[PDB]
């Protein structure tokens, strides 16, 4: 958490981040612990919840965080939960033994669609709804049965 | 039997006695040869009991003569480890700006909101020249076009942005803005007694409230006009500008005419009168303390009695705003105390202020010999070193109902928790400054005394408890305490809402008919905080004083049936119209019968839970086409664009849909506390016919008992939630594991040998090549298998159980069978545990991707190009368990259970269940990264060629052998040390956290498909998201695993050598044109 | 004191009483592997109990003068469990620790003192596998008793029974 | 490891105690905890150390041999030490043995490729451009042996031993003493093609950009953990029958 | 008990506050209880409760303060509470 | 000493009952009085003397 959160620092320090733009700190692990290999997911899952949401969520078990964090001006640490009006992207990152460390991050899917034309999204877009129905009915018989 | 079945083959004493005497006779004699008493192991069994006895004999003197009250409420609940400081404003402050950012224009706030301003000043309290950029970017980046919200903030935040920037500097305050409200005792024909706590009219602030406390009332005689509720975006700027005062409010007061809020005065007689001059400056310390606000900076403060809904709350979220330094205390040590003592701070907490939470019963000496030593103490010694400027010892207990002769422990325990500890209390800080010799920097106190002294019936022993407290006066002179402690009698009259008074909250409005004034718990706070004033802080610093607080109800006489009245008048007027109401209404039944009347009895439906996908949302190509740049059209080769298309999960939160609700929400929907039901066996389905009848729904599981989706969170979101998340570890899940009696072993030399044995003929051999020049073998002729004695000089190997501290993770949710979601019992008889959690991590994968038949995909891709490139971690620890250590230990191990042991076997009972995919199939193993390593070939593989899909994903388990290795590495969070900081299982997992210690190590999978993206486009799939960047990062050989660094940094490599020539690579217009 | 914070200093590095000087820091004996320093930290706590607040830049010598303060002939839990387990993998069958103090009283005469110095001298001098008979047992108990007496500095009818056989 | 006397084990009864011995105030507690209504732990006044006999009817942990079959593989050259190459005698006493086997094996690749000071690479190259892509199949069972069969057995083992026990440590050991590379790190794991699939990231790697320089392989080890769980298997050519 | 400033205020006054307050109280509160049975309701017990000035004037008299000046509150009792027919207060004031 | 044991199975004679009452007999003591003390420290031993 000390040295997650330094590094951050440094590639918004210089990547030219406008300081009064930091970046909000997820920890989806005071809920459910270290999936030991899991993590990237839970995490990379969320980001998606999230992204399509619009929705931010907090370590609702967060006392005090360490003042040695103050210096660390380019990121937040909530504890309560926000609703945005739109996210844009995202970040992940892990840090496991043996150095193999990581990062991935996201964007909005509606950032994509801009890049095509009209007649093939609405197209793409009927051709999901029938999608989510016949989904919708799987996980349910499924879910029953 | 069954074998019968199967084949059909169906079907005196006294010569003992002597035979005993001599052994027991032969037995004591030999004694004799070593003196070997055998009745010694009886009288240490008589001397323990006796010295019981009489041990207990006291004992239940005690609870005889005390009580069983007192005596198991005057426990211990206290430690220097319970602790919680809190000190992070530097953060909350940007916590509290952005909710304001959404949750106006989420329309939830409007410009006509009472608490914007309640939250601005929280804000403007915390200021910082970061702070202020924080803000600045966030508001000169709005684009106010969007909508009217989009301008109502990015004008107003310039507002705070220089508000903030003028108190930049200053010290903070407590400006409540409230709206001050009044009682309302409503009641309709049916009875329908209700209570409402109304805005008042004549006094919308406390200006003029502070006003009509002023002046008084008929009995006791004897404007700034601005836009508080109309619109607040311009009482922002009136917030740090000083709107000063010469017309002092103090001059309202008509003589012979007593106010609301009077200190008072001693005379030489004995009593205390009514000074005005004296009462009359405690008010323009509140005017100030209105248009202005009081700081509360450098103070440093004890308060004890905060239970949340009550007064000793309002009195902190005050302090908290001040500047202060404070001490709270709980009997109720907690999760949900902090957090709501955590959302104070994170809100009300400004610069410099500081909290404490402790655990604490007023009612234990030892408790209290102990905290201020907390306190009085250095941060060496674990302690605090603080000095307390101030004291509010309003904690207590109810007692109602209680007369003379029903007074017995429970009320005994309470004079002591306010006055025989209040007491030692103030005489146990004293003690810790007459040592430091401090007699500059008292501490003030403040007394919550009352006039009900009898007035009132059954409060038990609330008379003797705070009338023996104005005593504190004459003893400031008698005594030596003078120089550091100083009274602050407080009298608090009637309040609302707290747990002494509620239940008489329903004659509020009675009363004031008599000329009375009644408080709100926020407006009796605005009083005792006006008490702390800079003014009255030397008032006490030269002689005692007293704050009547009463609204004049000790003139109001015989006030004891005067109120009786009140309510019992209510009650009739009540009660009655509960009876009128129904007979008429039944008498309306008989002449016109509910015949016609049944119809009326509405029929009205319980909602029903209908699960959704969380698909997201598809808008227009305008709204899309516009938010991007219109540069875009024709500039991707989408076949190297990356994109998601379906995830899943599972955890102690099952699967990602309800996770994502704890996650986000903090507490389940139905649609999340069914599923939550039907994947941990609480629930199941039938159609069909159960009773005869047909029910066709959800229903219990170990009784068939139907039921409602109604029902279910009553009747389950409980357990569940004991039973779900992180927790204490669950054996049973773990086939034996129990943290506290962990089977081990011993290799312990025999120094003698019997207790033969008869085993096999093969492994009384097996003993022979491993045991030589030991056991004997020794054929018994009679049956034909061996025997065996060790010997003399042979090993062993015994067992032992290890009490071990580390013994929480996050359990899936207990009653998690894969049977649930369609799996066989020959696959999991077969395979490792963890290998359940990813099929069904898959399934719910394509699920979320439009995907059930696998077999699909095959229509747009060919076989080939479907890739798995997921992997763990240790993986298959259950089957490692199986080899080094079961095997060891003559078990029934299978046979193929090491191609499960693997970590390709989880990625490939996929493929040989579901998919039929085409070879070559990579399985990261980053112990912890594993799941983006995972994604980075799980796009190399994919814009390479080799694959159009790929899978990617993570997955572990934990086990004895995993954690324990993890405890002596000192990595995860131990627990006892978690106890004995009172913490909590569902609390230990603190990142950021100024007090973390480690971590916990949890169980299951999570995974992604990723696709190119045309392909989802002509394939007709959720694109959930993308994935424009991924990668993994290191310092050099594998040298030291358990410490990270750098090396992700480098995602950021780029030469600034010179910056001021501008790549055109960047602006995509340049893009386009080149295309 | 000194003594037992070397043995605990070397039974958590594997190294033999000389090969960890007494002058060096643990900091620099850990060789950065830091998932040790931890481990020694802890295991010195539960050894003695009170240390300096950073001792990874103390001097071995310097918490042990600090220890020699605080410390007074306590055999500690630590050094108990580590004896405890030296004794029962590493002794020849019945060989137990009451055993082992009357051999090293009687055939050497050592006080209780200095049984406890030469048993936490032998935890360092670890025997690899368990001594089979007494002899190997009381060898190696003479050996630590001279290495210890080297580093603290103190050197030094039957008929009856045939009867008492016939009738069994 | 004796193939024709494999230590084993067996869970017998025992019907009657005696034997008792006096071990250490701590195990005599933690067998009550496991053994109750068991085992007399009866503190021997004069010394202070508790006593125990276990009891008539406990359970016990006995020995055995197993003669068994497959008793022959490719033991690397008898008399192999990492020393000869130039290796310390901290890491050997700390590290698994295969992972001396890969440190090894690389220096001797560089010194294949005119390559004796890695650092070399960086002078054409950035270090955020030399991965390594390199991994096992089982991998490091010679700790796991360490943490199941050992820890059970009252041993001595070490502390760090997990993060040696993994597939990730013995690509990082090279890091954390050769190259001083970069970050996200690959570790193929597949049990007997991880030499190919290796090599298959080892380039896709490369040739999208990550890496101009990457390092691919494999590794792994014989031990009794893992040659009879291949035996059950009736993969491995029996020895008997040959 | 002299001497006893507040620091030193312990067990010893902890007791007297018993003795005075919160067991003549149970005293009282146990006649009634013997009274209130056998429905005597026009013999009831005057009390003499000697109370005294000497609230915080003095110095170090321990909780003899508290103790006998939660007394003067057996009247804002009297009235609210039920054993007026059974027990009569005259508090005392004893001088020098 | 050996004699002696193997005798107690002839009548199945329990050697150490007479002292797991005197250890019994104990552990609940030491909670009885780690009460008794609490009193003593919380109330004083004038109070409850």
């Amino acid at each position: 958490d000390k040295n997650e959160s330094a590094t951050i620092n440094e590639m918004m320090k210089h990547l030219g981040r406008s300081e009064g733009n930091p970046v909000i700190g997820v920890f989806q692990k005071f809920l459910t612990g270290h999936p030991k290999g899991a993590a990237g997911a839970w995490m990379m899952n969320g980001a998606l919840q999230i992204l399509n949401s619009g929705i931010i969520p907090g370590n609702r078990n967060a006392d005090n965080v360490d003042k040695i964090l103050e210096q660390f001006e380019y990121v937040l640490y909530p504890s309560k939960t926000l609703k945005t009006d739109g996210v844009r992207a995202v970040s992940i990152t892990s840090f496991g033994f043996g150095q193999k460390g990581g990062q991935a991050i996201v964007v909005h899917p509606d950032y994509l669609y801009g890049a095509i034309t009209e007649d093939r999204y609405n197209e793409y877009v009927a051709k999901v709804s029938a999608r989510e129905k016949s989904a919708y009915k799987f996980f349910h018989n499924g879910m029953i049965y | 039997q069954k074998y019968a079945s199967i084949v059909g083959v169906d079907l005196l004493e006294e010569i003992t006695k002597d035979h005993k005497v001599l052994a027991r006779q032969q037995l004591q004699v030999l004694a004799r040869y070593l003196k070997m008493d055998l009745d010694n192991g009886e009288r240490k069994f008589l001397k323990e009991k006796d010295t019981v006895a009489e041990l207990q004999a006291q004992l239940d003197y005690l609870n005889a003569e005390l009580g069983e009250f007192f005596v198991n409420g005057v426990a211990t609940s206290f430690s220097r480890k319970k602790a919680r400081t809190f000190d992070s404003s530097w953060n909350w402050a940007k916590q509290s700006l952005l909710s304001l950012y959404f949750e106006i224009i989420h329309g939830v706030l409007k410009n006509v909101d009472r608490e914007v301003v309640s939250e601005a000043i929280n804000i403007m309290n915390r200021s910082n020249d970061a702070l202020i950029k924080f803000m600045e970017y966030h508001i000169s980046n709005t684009d106010e076009t969007k909508g009217e919200n989009y301008q109502l903030v990015k004008t107003l935040g310039e507002q705070l942005i220089e508000n903030c920037k003028q108190v930049l500097d200053v010290d903070p305050v407590y400006k409540d803005v409230a709206k001050p409200t009044g009682p309302k005792t409503a009641i309709d024909k049916n009875g329908n007694i209700t209570y409402s706590e109304e805005p008042r009219e004549k006094v919308r602030k406390l200006s003029q409230y502070v006003q009509e406390m002023a002046l008084g009332g008929p009995i006791t005689k004897e404007d700034v006009e601005d836009a508080l509720d109309k619109d607040s975006t311009k009482e922002v700027a009136s917030l740090p500008n000083k709107s000063t005062i010469s017309k002092t409010v103090s001059s309202t007061i008509p003589r012979e005419t007593i106010p609301f809020l009077h200190l008072r005065k001693k005379t030489p007689a004995g009593d205390w009168k009514y000074d005005r001059q004296l009462s009359s400056l405690f008010l323009d310390g509140l005017e100030k303390a209105a248009f202005n606000g009081v700081t509360f900076k450098d103070k440093y403060v004890l308060i004890t009695g905060a239970g949340k809904g009550s007064i000793g709350a309002e009195v902190l979220q005050g302090l908290l705003q001040g500047g202060a330094k404070v001490v709270v205390t709980t009997s109720r040590f907690s999760k949900q105390v902090t957090d709501y003592y955590q959302s104070i701070y994170a809100k009300y907490g400004a610069k410099g202020s500081t909290l404490i939470v402790v655990p604490f019963n007023q009612g234990s000496k030892q408790d209290v010999e102990a905290l201020i030593e907390f306190i009085y103490d250095t941060e060496k010694n674990g302690g605090l070193g603080w000095d307390l400027d101030a004291i509010i010892p309003f904690a207590a207990i109810p007692e109602q109902g209680i007369e003379l002769e029903h007074i017995d422990s429970k009320s005994e325990f309470a004079h002591r928790i306010m006055l025989t500890n209040i007491l030692r209390m103030m005489g146990c800080v004293k003690k810790q400054k007459s040592a430091r010799g401090i007699e500059t920097r008292p501490a003030q106190v403040i007394l919550p005394m009352s006039p009900n002294h009898g007035t009132f019936g059954g409060d038990g022993m609330y008379s003797e408890s705070k009338l023996s407290l104005e005593t504190l006066f004459n003893r400031w002179h008698s005594e030596s305490w003078a120089n550091q402690l100083t009274v602050c009698g407080a009298i608090i009259g009637w309040t609302r809402g707290t747990g002494l008074m509620s239940a008489n909250n329903i004659i509020a409005e009675g009363i004031e008919k008599m000329g009375v004034r009644t408080f709100s718990q926020k407006e009796m706070a605005f009083n005792l905080l006006g008490l702390l004033t800079p003014e009255v802080v030397e008032l006490c610093q030269k002689s005692p004083v007293m704050a009547d607080l009463n609204g004049g109800l000790q003139f109001v006489p015989e006030l004891k049936e005067f109120t009786a009245k009140l309510r019992k008048e209510l009650v009739e007027t009540s009660e009655v119209r509960k009876a009128v109401s129904i007979e008429t209404a039944l008498e309306h039944k008989v002449v016109n019968g509910n015949s016609a009347d049944a119809a009326y009895a509405q029929v009205e439906i319980q909602p029903r839970a209908n699960i959704q996908l969380d698909f997201p949302e598809l808008k227009p190509y305008k709204q899309v086409k516009q938010i991007a740049p219109a540069e875009l059209e024709g500039l991707l080769d989408l076949e190297r664009v990356i994109v998601v298309t379906g995830f899943a999960e599972v955890g102690p939160w099952g699967s990602a849909r309800t996770r994502w609700e704890m996650e986000a929400f903090g507490e389940f929907s139905l649609e999340g506390c069914v599923e939550m039901a039907w994947i941990m066996g609480f629930i199941s389905y039938h159609n069909g016919n159960l009773k005869g009848r047909p029910y066709t729904g959800w229903v219990d599981s170990k009784t068939k008992e139907p039921v409602d989706d109604k029902d279910v969170k009553a009747k389950y979101e409980t357990s569940i939630l004991e039973h779900s998340g992180i927790r204490l570890i669950e054996p049973e899940l773990f086939n034996g594991y129990n943290p506290e009696k962990k089977e081990m072993i011993q290799e312990v030399i025999v120094e003698e040998d019997l207790e033969p044995f008869e085993a096999s003929k093969e492994t009384a051999e097996q003993f022979k090549h491993q045991h030589g020049d030991k056991v004997d073998i020794f054929e018994i002729p009679e049956t034909g298998e061996y025997s065996v004695k060790l010997l003399k000089g042979a090993t062993l190997y015994i067992p032992k159980a290890l009490r071990f501290d580390r013994l929480v993770a996050g359990q899936i949710p207990t009653g998690w069978n894969a049977k649930t979601y369609g799996i066989s019992d020959d696959i999991i008889s077969q395979v490792d545990p963890i290998t359940l959690f990813v099929l069904v991590s898959v399934v719910e994968a394509f699920i979320a991707s439009g995907i059930t038949d696998p077999y699909e995909m095959y229509k747009y891709v060919h076989v080939s190009e479907v890739g798995n490139c997921s992997g763990s971690g240790m993986g298959g620890v259950s089957a490692l368990r199986g080899m080094f250590k079961d095997r060891f230990k003559d078990e029934p191990v299978q046979n193929d259970i090491l191609q499960e042991s693997f970590i390709n076997t989880m990625s490939a009972w996929v493929n040989m269940l579901l998919i039929s995919s085409s070879g070559p199939i990579k399985t990261p193993v980053g112990a912890c990264a594993t799941s983006v390593e995972s994604v980075d070939i799980g796009v190399e593989t994919i814009l390479s060629g080799k694959a159009r899909i790929c899978i990617v994903g993570g997955y572990d388990d934990f086990q004895e052998e995993g954690s324990f290795e993890f405890g002596n590495m000192k990595a995860t969070s131990n627990t006892l040390e978690e106890f004995e900081h009172g913490r909590t299982p569902a609390e230990m997992s603190r990142p950021a956290t100024t007090t973390r210690n480690g971590f916990m190590e949890a169980q299951g999978a999570g995974i992604q498909i990723i696709m190119q993206a045309d392909l989802a486009l002509k394939m007709g799939v959720p694109i959930y998201g993308i994935v424009a960047m991924a990668a993994t990062a290191t310092d050099k050989i594998g040298r030291s695993v358990p410490a990270p660094g750098k090396g992700i940094l480098t995602t950021a490599r780029e030469h600034h050598s010179s910056v001021k020539y501008a790549s055109p690579n960047l602006n995509m217009k340049y893009r386009k044109r080149q295309l | 004191a000194s003594l037992l914070l070397h043995v605990l200093v070397a039974h958590k590095l594997k190294k033999s009483l000389d090969s960890i000087p007494m002058s060096k820091t643990i900091k620099d004996l850990v060789g950065g592997k830091s998932t040790v320093q931890n481990e020694i930290l802890g295991d010195l706590g539960k050894e003695f109990g009170t240390t300096p607040e950073k001792p990874e830049e103390t001097p071995l010598e310097e918490l042990a003068e600090t220890f020699q303060d605080t410390f007074s002939g306590a055999l500690g839990k630590q050094s108990s469990s580590l004896l405890s387990r030296l004794i029962s993998s590493k002794m020849p069958g019945g060989f137990t620790i009451t055993v082992a103090r009357k051999y090293l009283q009687t055939r050497w005469g050592l006080p209780s003192g200095r049984q406890d110095g030469v048993l936490l001298v032998a935890l360092s001098n670890e025997p690899a596998a368990r001594l089979g008979s007494e002899a190997d047992a009381k060898a190696f108990l003479d050996s630590m008793a001279q290495k210890y007496a080297s580093i603290v500095g103190v050197d030094l009818l039957e008929e009856i029974t045939k009867d008492h056989k016939v009738l069994a």
